[PDB]
């Protein structure tokens, strides 16, 4: 009370109540996965309808940067989607002025120090939205970045954003990414994200799939539905 | 008195800057620790690397980052802000060598980061970046040179420091390490450091938790030691 | 009047502005500073103490030269003092490319201080937290001011600023004479600075630096330790 | 309240920021002039006469602006130079656009609009410097010009700015003969005023400064009295006080 | 005089120091040297205890944050 009515004043104990608050709006949103193969990155999330009428992909968490990064934003839809437009735009800057791909890594932390810059205004609130960044080259491998409203951005073998992000972690660890493929790990995605689901106060959701590596040529693109269907079964198989 | 804390710009009836105090205590939100020591011939840098989840690729956790080939750096406190103060030290340097042709001294690189620092503790327009700079590198006519320099926008030369939470301990540590006139050796540079931190921490550090670089004057190059380094280091300061 | 100690663009009802008054406090809250001109120079005397044995003395220096024959001397914040002294170099640069000559003191001092006033004038912007001690010979006569953040400039004799300055004017008009001489400038910058000192003055923990006609220079450590030894 | 910036109202109608710059005005030192037939001056008290300040400029109160103008000041320090470097720009601005000495009065108005400005804008607070003028011109000639912080100003004989200007002023318009005062007159007048102005006895010279404007062959020299002449005029006003007890 | 002191320790070192101390700061000087002396199961107050106690006292700075000075 008192400091934390703007992002630019310091807490008498040093903290930066704003950024807080927004990473509690990124709390109160949906889990987003991304899971990292031996080859690849795999992004899945849980995409709630709020009402019957939209349709079947509707305002979709799932943003294409580049032609092979990835976007699995979980938190405020608007903040997520303005977020997309300036990842796009930065790989876009790169990639014409210096003619090949923007980097995962280099492309993480451009687009963190602009989500940064907006936490250092009073004029500006930081971002409602926590977003992960994924992408595979052979050059460089297969990357997977997570940045949260702070600013803060480092690889991830596996990470894990929205309302159940602990439990979501806690299977995700029994998981061995170092060595899967891009194949079965995306049915694995599909059954930590039907794990993590309330299904008593969240009453239904979409599950939508995504995807780089190998197999899809270093490109980035929605999850083939004739895996995706079979994704769904194997999430169907396992009991909850 | 408490109504002043709210504006980097009003001064308190004592004459001072509660919003500048403030972001120096954001420092100690990350948690770590890191020291630096400076030998005759060497700078030594350790730090905390702590990785709280399997999950986490750690070698994108890493606290050290390269400024230039000659300069080096760890920095301590909110990581979203201390990567931005890199990024701008980065550009500082970079323009620096553009603009005058030889390397930017530390000194210089991080007195001009300061004073970045002073002009945003100034002129109410952005929060200070809540993080500790410490620099490194080698420097031709002073030899081993390490200036520890703040979001207040003082910078100072060091012969050892230490920035974090646990900063005052490993200083008094430091002050009863460097009293006894010792040659100040890589080997022995790097095990003071690794002494430091330890027994500020009371922790037995296992190898993958520090992170350490140094610059000497015999390959006057940033190195970020890794773990082979880093354990033989460990075993020969354990005996 | 708590209610007009906030801003800086308004007038308390008594017609004071309080944040000059609390930039000052601020000033007068910061490490002693004593400078006293000579018949025949200036002396300027601030102490440097770290807290540790940690930092190194050398690195960052009190007293700094803006030109050949000007120097500068602080007592408050030393990061308002970098971007001060850094903008007494660029004012006296720009009076050389100006008029070919090295630039009065008097003038100097005058555009420093509009510099300092210059933050005194809006909201948002924070007076500069430091005073300065401004050395200078010029047309054969010795120049001492002293600007503070008010944007006031005088042209004091012998003064002590910082911590205890009250202690260090009261040593001055009593071993201050009008007709002394550099050594004599050195010696009584050395006791006005030991009566605000505490512990042993260390070649590392006072630095001085006279200002006479041969220009300004900071003293080396060796010739603060025998002026020391001479005076101990 | 109704202080919290300049451009507020009062329900009155009163700018409480502009009167609050105003009644701070008599912080300042004493200032005073008188206009004479023959000339003008100007009269300032010395507040700070610390034996350890040294006094360089001997003008730090009374600032010379243009070959044939000159301006006591009394307000904020920072404020009275950036009015005088200001005056001086005036000066010369229109001394090269009309290559004639400015008529005081253009000059004047010059200040009091830009003060005006700055009490009618938003985030800028009103210039608390409240400065005399003299000058000679050849539509009036000599002149005393009063600038107050809201950019007010006046035609004046002779008038008192800073501490006690009101017994200062109420003792000049008793005591002023109006068309028969000489230069001489008018700096014995200054002296008997600033002798009970300031509560100071014996009136030191050293505290007091007293510039003078002369018309000599067209050329309009604007001399600042040194210490001898005012111990002079100190001694005369001392000897006039003991001649005046004398008939007690 | 209270205290058992030591033929050793010559308070003329210590009062001669430039240190500005209150006489709150010498009892505490003073306190803080029988501590020491007691901590280490001594009767006796020697010079090293109470230059330690003195220095200790007289750091007073703390924080101070490094730019106020």
């Amino acid at each position: 009370t008192g400091y934390d009515l703007s992002a630019s004043t310091f807490s008498p104990d040093g903290r930066v109540f704003q950024v807080e608050y927004a990473m509690k709006a990124v709390e109160n949103s949906s889990t987003a996965i991304g899971i990292r193969c031996k080859d690849g990155v795999v992004f899945g999330v849980e995409k709630l309808v709020l009402s019957k009428l939209y349709e079947e992909g509707s305002n979709k968490r799932l943003f294409n940067v580049d032609r092979h990064v990835g976007m699995a934003v979980a938190g405020l839809l608007a903040d997520a989607r303005s977020l997309a437009d300036i990842a796009r735009e930065e790989a876009s800057n790169f990639r014409s002025n210096f003619g090949y791909n923007i980097p995962l890594k280099h492309l993480a932390d451009r687009v963190a120090m602009y989500v940064h810059a907006y936490t250092l205004y009073s004029a500006v609130r930081p971002f409602g939205c926590s977003f992960m960044l994924g992408s595979y080259s052979v050059n460089d491998g297969a990357q997977l970045y997570m940045i949260d409203p702070s600013g803060v951005s480092y690889g991830y073998w596996g990470c894990a954003i929205g309302k159940a992000r602990q439990a979501a972690k806690t299977e995700i660890e029994k998981l061995q990414m170092k060595e899967m493929t891009c194949r079965d790990i995306v049915k694995e995605v599909a059954k930590i994200i039907y794990i993590v689901h309330d299904e008593v106060k969240d009453k239904a959701f979409e599950l939508e799939l995504s995807w780089v590596g190998e197999l899809t040529n270093g490109r980035h693109e929605i999850v083939p539905k004739d895996i995706r269907e079979e994704a769904e079964k194997y999430a169907k198989e396992s009991l909850k | 008195s408490a109504g002043f804390d709210r504006h980097i710009t009003i001064f308190s009836p004592e004459g001072r800057l509660y919003q500048v105090e403030y972001a120096f205590k954001a420092i100690n939100q990350g948690g770590l620790t890191s020291v630096a020591v400076r030998g005759k011939d060497c700078a030594v840098i350790v730090t905390q690397k702590k990785v709280p989840d399997k999950l986490l690729d750690s070698s994108t956790v890493t606290h050290l980052f390269k400024i230039t080939e000659n300069i080096g750096c760890v920095m301590t406190g909110m990581t979203a802000d201390s990567r931005s103060q890199v990024q701008r030290a980065r550009y500082e340097a970079a323009n620096w060598k553009y603009k005058y042709g030889y390397e930017i001294p530390v000194d210089m690189l991080c007195k001009r980061i300061a004073d970045i620092s002073q002009v945003y503790t100034q002129n109410a327009e952005m929060r200070p970046l809540g993080c500790c700079m410490i620099l490194i590198g080698i420097d031709e006519e002073q030899g081993p040179q390490v200036y520890k320099c703040d979001p207040a926008g003082y910078y100072c030369g060091f012969k050892a420091t230490a920035a974090g939470v646990k900063q005052t301990e490993s200083t008094s540590f430091l002050e009863k390490k460097v009293k006894k006139k010792f040659d100040w050796t890589f080997e022995q540079t790097v095990e003071t450091a690794i002494t430091c931190l330890s027994t500020v921490l009371s922790i037995d550090f296992k190898p993958s938790e520090i992170e350490v670089g140094v610059v000497t004057v015999e390959n006057p190059k940033f190195r970020i030691l890794t773990e082979a380094e880093i354990d033989a280091h460990l075993v020969a300061l354990a005996e | 009047e708590r209610g007009y100690s906030f801003s800086l663009t308004t007038f308390s009802p008594s017609g004071k502005l309080v944040q000059i008054e609390y930039a000052l406090a601020a000033v007068a809250g910061g490490a002693p500073s004593v400078g006293i001109k000579a018949a025949n120079g200036v002396v300027l005397a601030t102490e440097k103490k770290q807290k540790s044995i940690l930092y190194d003395e050398r690195s960052v220096h009190k007293v700094e030269p803006i030109t050949k024959h000007i120097g500068l001397v602080y007592s408050g914040m030393g990061p308002d003092y970098r971007v001060l002294v850094h903008r007494a170099r660029k004012l006296a640069q720009q009076y050389y490319l100006v008029y070919q000559e090295p630039i009065p003191t008097a003038q100097l001092v005058q555009r420093v201080a509009s510099v300092m006033q210059e933050y005194t004038q809006s909201g948002g912007v924070r007076p500069f937290g430091v005073s300065l001690l401004i050395c200078g010979w010029n047309e054969g006569r010795p120049y001492l001011f002293q600007s503070d953040p008010s944007g006031a400039y005088f042209a004091w004799k012998a003064t002590a600023m910082g911590k205890n300055y009250v202690n260090g004017k009261t040593f001055l008009e009593k071993r201050y004479n009008e007709d002394l001489e550099l050594e004599d400038a050195i010696h009584t910058a050395i006791l006005t600075l030991k009566e605000s000192f505490e512990g042993q003055m260390t070649e590392d923990n006072i630095e001085v630096g006279i200002c006479n006609e041969a220009g300004f220079r900071r003293l080396t450590p060796t010739e603060v330790k025998d002026y020391l030894a001479a005076i101990a | 309240r109704y202080d919290s910036r300049t451009t507020i109202f009062s329900p009155e109608g009163r700018l409480y920021q502009v009167e609050y710059a105003m009644e701070a005005i008599g912080h300042a030192g004493t200032c005073l002039g008188i206009l004479a037939n023959d000339g003008v001056l100007l009269a300032a008290e010395r507040r700070n006469i610390h034996k350890l300040l040294d006094e360089v400029f001997f003008s730090e109160k009374i600032y010379k602006l243009n070959e044939d103008m000159a301006c006591s000041v009394a307000g904020i320090t920072s404020d009275a130079n950036v009015l005088t470097n200001e005056l001086r720009l005036i000066a010369q601005r229109y001394l090269l656009q009309y290559q004639e000495p400015i008529p005081c009065e253009q000059l004047v108005t010059a200040l009091c609009d830009i003060k005006q400005a700055y009490t009618q804008f938003g985030g800028k607070r009103p210039f608390g410097v409240s400065l005399l003028y003299i000058g000679w011109d050849k539509h009036y000639g000599f002149q005393l010009y009063q600038s107050d912080p809201s950019g007010n100003y006046g035609g004046w004989k002779a008038t008192c700015i800073g501490n006690n200007s009101a017994a200062a002023v109420s003792m000049l318009k008793q005591d002023y003969k109006e068309g028969e005062m000489t230069l001489k007159s008018a700096l014995a007048l200054a002296i008997k005023v600033l002798n009970k102005t300031m509560d100071v006895s014996k009136l030191s010279a050293e505290k007091v400064e007293i510039a003078t404007l002369t018309r000599e062959n067209g050329k309009t020299v604007i001399r600042v009295l040194k210490q001898k002449e005012v111990e002079q005029l100190i001694k005369k006003h001392e000897e006039e006080e003991a001649k005046a007890e004398r008939e007690k | 005089s209270k205290m058992n002191l030591s033929e050793e320790v010559d308070l003329e070192d210590y009062v001669a120091r430039p240190d500005k101390i209150s006489g709150a700061d010498i009892n505490s000087i003073c306190q803080e040297s029988g501590m020491l002396a007691v901590r280490e199961n001594r009767y006796i107050v020697l010079a090293k205890d109470f230059e330690k106690a003195y220095k200790t006292v007289i750091k007073k700075d703390e924080q101070e944050h490094e730019f106020y000075k």
